[PDB]
């Protein structure tokens, strides 16, 4: 229902990695 | 779901939002984000309204999304600012933001697959 | 220069030139077809201004920009309708003709590498 | 390479038929 927002955190970040 | 969040919440209520939570939130980017009008092919997000570091680019957000949406390879998306606007994925958010914020003050973004388009 | 055609023709100029090749070729959509802004890693076309059935739908006009480029299989690009608004590929030519078509009668559309969008 | 402003690019149903 988006009560609340949805926080991208920074751990969210460093799980994403680049070739 | 499948309600617009402009259709959920009154014009008064989202710009309240965006205000409070950017005091809050000074460099994060409030960003609304749901599937392309007519968007079939691609799931639902558990949430819509997120909360986006402004140091991000577009294409980190991407990726984002493919692990929310736990993507196959095969599904392929573009996220569209507004109604249907392309944006380079090189692009900052805050640098999206800044061009493309909606008048509440959230920007709006929608997903829809690339095969949509011809790709 | 050059610059876009809007501003390379006046706006009289243009609403009078709509008005008559839609009288000498009723069934064709007038499409003026662009670079994006910036864009120059893609050619130029021989000529600006299109004038396509009103059958079709937009794949059939992004395969003709497609071969009218010489581009090969693994060159993607984007046709945007106006500034940078995608259009679905299943959409009819003649419905994006009256959602997007200019005051002055044409429908203005840019093509675009997959780099400017950071691909 | 500038583009003429002066002639349409008329898309013939032909050219939409082939190749197929």
């Amino acid at each position: 229902d988006d009560a609340v927002f949805d926080i991208i955190t920074d751990e969210e970040l460093c799980q994403i990695q680049e070739s | 779901s499948d309600r617009p969040f402009k259709q959920r919440r009154s014009f008064a209520d989202r710009c309240k939002e965006v205000q409070q939570i950017r005091d809050q939130h000074p460099s994060k980017i409030p960003v609304i984000i749901e599937r392309y009008k007519g968007e079939k092919q691609l799931p639902v997000l558990d949430k819509t309204k997120f909360l986006v570091p402004d140091h991000v680019n577009m294409s980190e957000l991407v990726k984002i999304i493919r692990r929310r949406l736990q993507l196959n390879p095969t599904q392929a998306f573009f996220l569209l600012v507004n109604q249907h606007s392309m944006v380079s994925v090189s692009t900052p958010i805050a640098d999206i933001y800044e061009q493309e914020k909606d008048e509440d003050g959230f920007l709006y973004m929608v997903y829809a697959s690339q095969e949509t388009f011809g790709f």
